[PDB]
């Protein structure tokens, strides 16, 4: 029914359009590549609704995000990540969602990395998957807000831990003990923890060993007070 | 069909605008499914309350907020008084809305307005802003509902693309 | 450089017209924005088919994480990659010039100016925060130096000592150094 | 030159009246009282307004002084200088023939949660009642008329004010009073 | 070359729906005034009126004017534009033929309140929590002699008598009475107070609350 | 200020900060060094201030030897009001037209969940300490004082007389 | 008022420590060493801290003085007023009963690239090691819990800090 | 459409632009019906007076304000002088244009441009800047002309 | 069939002039370059980059020639390195001018030193242009 008409949309409607966003949406590819925000979350929800409605065919999700923002710039909320995550979980039973991490996936995007359909969830070997320190760089409240503020931040931090255990099949106690400082996994460590299912090694590898930099000279003679030379590699 | 779908994830917004969107949802004669994702402050909470009863869903990690409007006044003494009457009447308007959307006593709702009150999914159901917690199976059912409602337009579009191709 | 150039039958923008031929012009210093656009473009171009992607670079510099993301996307795609240097390739642009087509597919225009330097960065906070950031940046220097050394064929220890300051090269010095492979001429 | 005038028990209140300006004047009046209790003080008011808090501070200082405190307005006395000028000793308030006297309510505002908005409206309404109550007493006019007049944005000549009960003498013998 | 005639809904139902939203509302004969009466809104509304009374066959299909603007005065009570933007809109809306239905979504203030009243009797709608308010006209700060300020006072008194005339015709009261009640001080109306005084006539048609629907279910 | 200073007058004027608190503390310590018996009087006119600076001023007032009589001129608001309420018993005066305000502490915070929770419970500590001291100074219980400080509590000087903040009025 | 105390051998280390203020305090301590090698020097502290360079300079000046140095805390001693509060003579460190004392680890500035960041991170590791060492020396506490508590900014009441070791007396016993 | 309908509502603009629109409207062969809605300030008053005489309409609620050219200028004494003389020549140009559009003498126009000058609908028609009150039937017919 | 480059550029960075010169030489069918009004350094390079025999200047046009510009910041050795590259840029620009004008490269370097203005006829004589419009 709708397969031939994805074809026909390609023939008449979705081939000509110029925008790279339009071409990507034609290829069922959703590139999350920017501090996730309110506008980004609404865009991703619209894209994912329409992509469901097209077909039960799969979706590709490339993630190069630095969290909700960088720590040196004003953060947004944690609710955009939860909104996108819930949309993805609702979608997944009717559409496979490969989720692939190119580059980086800091904190919130890490959730969006772990929210892909199990077994179809990958990160490049040269990526980093950060479960960063929790959270909220917004500091524009007063003391008249204290009575609410705790019941928010826990309310946010604990919500994330729960969702992360529903993606790594782990104990939320571990995730809580791991939040306290930003802990960023290698892809192999991530597969061990459960964040991703595979690691995408490149076809060809370039970087080799650098251990040939090691000195290996003898231990210093007991009668040689070393000078203060402070060198660089 | 023509039952409106509102997707709500909003951390703020003036209370009057939330009241406006609530009433707008109200005068639409068909239903109105409002699904809150992640958060809904005062304006977005008023939008959520305005959905058809039986179709105000809130996701597990969603946090609605009942509170009174935040304002600012500048003018003469009579201007100060008349504008504070603005704001108090708006508080009573919101209390009226929350009673006619939750069945809670307007006294208790006004107290909840006095100090900004956050609510999580279960408690948001408890007060009466939403009917169902949008867990994953609920979310699946919602995207199924979107499937069925959009599929009429989809079939129209099917036949048109058949003609054009 | 705005005017849409005619395509198979219609008027299409110059850069979109180029990407219709797999050619990816990178002309701005690599910030989060340009890097995301070029990563997206690379992924979609690899999606259409697998023939080859020529990157024409005029990059005068850029940030380290977005450039490494673009590099990893170039290496991830099935289709091979060739990088040409129209104008100049500085810093992370000179690192992208050593990111595509190791086997003799890096070109440069005759008066192109090439420069490599160790990646920069800046971050402060607690004491321990500075430890974590400094360790990460040293990891980044080492990774980009491994990539540079395996791209050009120079010793890793040589690259470390060379790139600590700015390093500038004429295309003849770049061929002799291994940075590029051929210099474009009138042919 | 202000040192010699302060020796002569003359205090100047000129320009906008503010918190620190008030504290300075309060101190001068207390010094003049504690030095000499039988010799009158003269306060000259050329001021376009002020803060209600600072104004009431100066007014309290003026009403504490054992030595009768005359006031002599020159140029402007706008809505807070005028009140203080009306708070000199009865029969010893003076003005220039062409000074301009204004009586008017204060401004204000509030923000955020409207709890503080209602509290600010209550405080602005207090200022209204407080000022008007004492204004009515010294102007010797019905409190209703004073409440109505303190609403209306308007200047008056010292002749109109002298009729209205605020000031009591015009320095110039009403020979240079121009409308 | 050929005169391209804009074809209207009876014969344009075969050309599909319009692409975006404002074209949709224009086709439905709804003129949504969501932004204060700036020269831009005036130009756009004049052009919409010119297009709507251009080729209506019956020109009895009413024109809807929904308001979400504080008129020609900014939120902090200082005029953001002049009273002539209102006149231009009002005049324009009069040179059409169709009955002019007006409604308020959230705020119809200070000029939009007059324009609200100025709809058809029996056909002025509001949302049940719309806030209506009438304030005296306000000029913006200009410098000069006593003569310039006197000229501005004369202009503002023409504007005040104009608004009082429209409000007298709408609310059915004495002209000077309407001047005293509404334009003399910035006064607020709930929907019920506004209905009591003739400002509005009805809620929007079909407005039915949610728990009311529930209890009729 | 010197003209007042030689009169053993210490001015707590304007919203308090750490610089104003440093100046007040230096004045008070010097004045205690000059004469440990003869009294210090101190005019209060302030809309607030940082809680720590007010606490510094309050402790400096407490442990020095001369009684620091506090006379309110104009206004005393929730941190200058606490300072005014802390003058020597029997020597907390008000001008007849001054107003007195009490309300809870204020301040912002930024950082991780841990750090801003720590800021939250230090604000709770400030609130507890201020309520305890106010209970010591007025005589009302923790509950009435906590209710009063909870919301903006504007008061007249006379009410403050029967509510304990002030000892008398200068109508004299 | 400050100078009239500077004849009574009192120094106000109030406000944030910066280059100019710390330079002023160092100069005053040189002067007070000059005036009398025996009479007590009292330093009143009220500060959210400042630079660790300037604070270490003040510390060096305080331990250069052949005279005794008393420290008193007014209100806030935070992250460098705490360090300089504990630096008084053993047995002569005081605070007001309602003063807050908060311990912390240093912070650094930013110039350049990854090699320069290496240089600055080595600086700040050295500074953290030195602060922990000296602080665990005059508090008579092991380095383990000093490293533990400095890394978490936690305000302390004077009795709590007195049990910790920063101060020797509370003025009033409260 | 052998007429060009020009709808006026504008609060100002440099007077040179009003002169340009006046000259253009007086240059084209085709007639012109200029309608004022709400206001017509300096340049708009020139554009309103510029239409075909007898078809310069103004609504009941319109105002027409005409003021002398206002300029600003910096520089040496001779430059100030020369720009001054030019601005006076512009004032005379505008006075003469109003004088020829309304048939009033240039000296009564110049007397009125001394200060900002507001005119109602009756005042504007009496003065001569417009010729007829705009009743609904007027641009009933105008729209019908554009349609016929 | 031949790129016809109309030039009127009061300025620009010299490196961009070099880049446009290289782009011009890259295509094989000749390039015509017609300068109007002004052709400053980054555009003087472009004007000299056209086909010898097909470079035209207009009677009113003036040609600017000058050495490159630059700002530097950093340690002493960074300043030394950056100075060395700006010198390399200036040497390259002199070489391009020598290729187009057939004049002593050292003389061209001497003329680059300060801002250098050429009328249309002096542009023809120097060698940057061939004919007058």
């Amino acid at each position: 029914r709708k397969l031939s008409h994805l074809r026909k949309k390609l023939w008449k409607e979705a081939g000509p359009p110029p925008d790279l966003a339009t071409r990507l949406f034609s290829e069922r590819i959703m590139y999350l590549g920017m501090p996730i925000d309110s506008s980004v979350a609404e865009l991703l929800t619209a894209q994912l609704f329409v992509l469901v409605q097209e077909a039960p065919d799969p979706i590709f999700f490339y993630i190069n995000s630095t969290g909700i923002a960088k720590s040196t710039t004003k953060f947004g909320n944690e609710h955009e990540a939860i909104a996108v995550y819930s949309m993805m979980k609702g979608v997944q039973k009717y559409c496979p969602i490969y989720t692939l991490c190119v580059g980086n996936a800091f904190g919130e995007a890490a959730l969006l990395l772990s929210a892909g359909s199990p077994g179809k969830r990958a990160a490049l070997r040269s990526s980093t998957i950060m479960l960063r320190q929790p959270l909220q760089r917004l500091g524009g409240m007063q003391a008249s807000d204290i009575d609410i503020y705790r019941k928010i931040t826990r309310e946010k931090t604990a919500t994330m831990a729960k969702y992360l255990a529903a993606c790594t099949k782990k104990t939320e106690e571990q995730i809580m003990t791991d939040f306290t400082r930003p802990r960023y996994f290698n892809p192999y460590e991530a597969v061990s923890y459960g964040l991703i299912d595979t690691v995408l090694e490149p076809k060809e590898e370039r970087a080799v060993f650098k251990d040939w930099e090691k000195m290996g000279s003898e231990i210093a003679d007991l009668g040689l007070w070393d000078d203060e030379e402070q060198p660089l590699p | 069909s023509k039952k409106v779908f509102m997707i709500i994830n909003s951390f703020g917004g003036s209370v009057g605008n939330g009241i406006t969107v609530h009433d707008a949802l109200q005068f639409i004669k068909a239903g109105s499914l409002t699904l809150a994702l992640g958060v809904a402050a005062s304006a977005a909470s008023l939008a959520l309350a305005g959905g058809t009863i039986g179709e105000r869903y809130v996701t597990e990690g969603c946090h609605t907020m009942i509170h009174q409007p935040e304002g600012g006044l500048n003018g003469q003494a009579s201007d100060i008084w008349i504008d504070s009457q603005e704001i108090m009447k708006i508080r009573l308007d919101v209390a009226e809305i929350y009673s006619l959307s939750t069945y809670r006593p307007r006294h208790k709702i006004l107290r909840d307005l006095d100090r900004d009150f956050y609510l999580t999914a279960m408690e948001t159901i408890y007060y009466g802003l939403a009917d169902e917690i949008a867990t994953n199976e609920v979310m699946h059912s919602i995207v199924e509902m979107t499937n069925q409602v959009w599929s009429y337009h989809d079939s129209k579009q099917e036949r048109l693309l058949e003609s054009r191709a | 450089c705005r005017p849409p150039g005619q395509r198979q039958s219609e008027w299409v923008d110059l850069w979109e017209a180029y990407t219709y031929q797999k050619v990816v012009f990178i002309k701005e210093a690599i910030t989060e924005d340009v890097a995301n656009n070029m990563i997206a473009l690379t992924l979609y171009l690899d999606s259409l088919d697998q023939k080859r992607i020529y990157y024409w670079l005029n990059v005068p510099g850029g940030d380290v994480v977005p450039t490494l993301a673009l590099y990893d996307t170039m290496q991830y795609v099935r289709s091979k990659t060739a990088t040409v240097c129209y104008g100049l390739c500085l810093g992370m642009g000179g690192f992208l010039l050593t990111a595509g087509g190791e086997k003799g597919y890096r070109f440069a225009m005759p008066h192109s100016i090439l420069m490599m330097h160790h990646p920069s960065g800046a971050s402060r906070g607690q004491a321990s925060e500075m430890h974590i950031e400094s360790r990460e940046l040293v990891r980044m220097r080492d990774y980009l130096s491994l990539l540079t050394s395996n791209a050009t064929g120079q010793p890793y220890d040589r690259v470390i000592r060379e790139l600590s300051r700015n390093k500038w090269m004429d295309p003849k010095q770049a061929i002799e150094y291994g940075m590029i492979d051929k210099v474009l001429t009138t042919p | 030159p202000f040192g010699l005038l302060l020796r002569q028990r003359i205090v100047f209140l000129g320009g906008e009246v503010e918190d620190f300006g008030a504290d300075a004047i309060i101190s001068q009046l207390l010094l003049l009282d504690s030095q000499d209790p039988t010799k009158d003080i003269k306060i000259f008011i050329n001021s376009p307004g002020g803060s209600v808090t600072a104004g009431m501070g100066i007014y309290d200082a003026m009403m504490l002084c054992r030595a009768d405190v005359n006031t002599y307005c020159f140029g402007l006395a706008a809505s807070m200088g005028a009140f203080l000028l009306g708070a000199g000793k009865r029969g010893k308030r003076n003005s220039m023939p062409n000074s301009r006297i204004m009586i008017h309510q204060p401004l204000g505002g509030a923000s955020g949660q409207a709890v503080d908005i209602e509290i600010q409206a209550k405080e602005i309404m207090y200022h209204k009642a407080n000022l008007n109550r004492i204004m009515a007493d010294y102007c010797q006019q019905p409190l209703s008329k004073i409440e109505e007049d303190t609403d209306r944005d308007r200047y008056m000549s010292p002749l109109e004010a002298k009729e209205y009960g605020l000031i009591d003498h015009i320095i110039g013998g009403e020979e240079a009073v121009f409308n | 070359y050929p005169e391209g005639r804009p074809l209207f809904l009876p014969e344009a139902e075969r050309f599909g729906n319009p692409p975006d939203l404002p074209s949709l509302l224009l086709q439905q004969r709804v003129i949504y005034i969501s932004m204060p009466f700036l020269p831009s809104v005036t130009e756009l509304v004049v052009a919409q009126c010119y297009y709507l009374d251009f080729d209506d066959r019956n020109r009895q299909r009413p024109i809807y004017v929904y308001l979400n603007s504080t008129g020609c005065i900014n939120d902090k009570g200082q005029a953001i534009s002049a009273d002539n933007e209102f006149y231009a809109i009002w005049a324009a809306l009069g040179f059409t033929r169709a009955p002019l239905y007006t409604g308020v979504t959230w705020k119809a203030q200070n000029q939009a309140a007059v324009l609200l009243s100025a709809g058809q009797k029996g056909h002025r709608y509001s949302f049940p929590h719309a806030k209506i308010s009438t304030a005296p006209p306000v000029m913006n700060r200009v410098f000069g002699q006593a003569v310039d300020a006197q000229l501005q006072a004369n202009e503002l008194d023409y504007a005040t008598k104009y608004y009082a005339a429209i409000l007298a015709r709408s609310t059915g009261k004495d002209l000077e009475t309407c001047q005293k009640q509404y334009l003399s001080r910035k006064r607020y109306f709930s929907v019920k107070e506004a209905y009591e005084e003739g400002l509005v006539d009805k809620l929007v048609p079909g407005f039915m609350l949610n728990r009311f629907r529930k209890m009729q279910k | 200020v010197s003209q007042l200073f030689q009169q053993r007058i210490v001015r707590l004027g304007g919203a308090v900060d750490d610089d104003m608190a440093n100046l007040l503390v230096a004045q008070l310590l010097y004045l205690d060094s000059v004469d440990n018996k003869r009294d210090i009087t101190m005019y209060v006119n302030s809309p607030g201030g940082s809680v720590t600076a007010g606490m510094a001023v309050f402790d400096t007032m407490r442990h020095i030897r001369p009684d620091v009589s506090t006379c309110c001129i104009g206004l005393a608001a929730s941190m200058g009001a606490f300072i005014l309420a802390s003058g020597q018993a029997g020597k907390r005066y008000s001008l007849p037209n001054s107003r007195i305000m009490i309300h809870q502490p204020l301040g912002g915070a930024q950082g991780q969940a841990t750090d801003i929770e720590i800021q939250a419970n230090e604000i709770l500590h400030h609130k507890l300490t201020l309520n305890g001291y106010l209970a010591q100074f007025t005589g009302q219980s923790m509950e009435t004082i906590t209710k009063d400080t909870d919301r903006d509590f504007f008061m007249s000087p006379q009410e403050a007389i029967e509510y304990g903040l002030v000892d008398a009025i200068i109508s004299k």
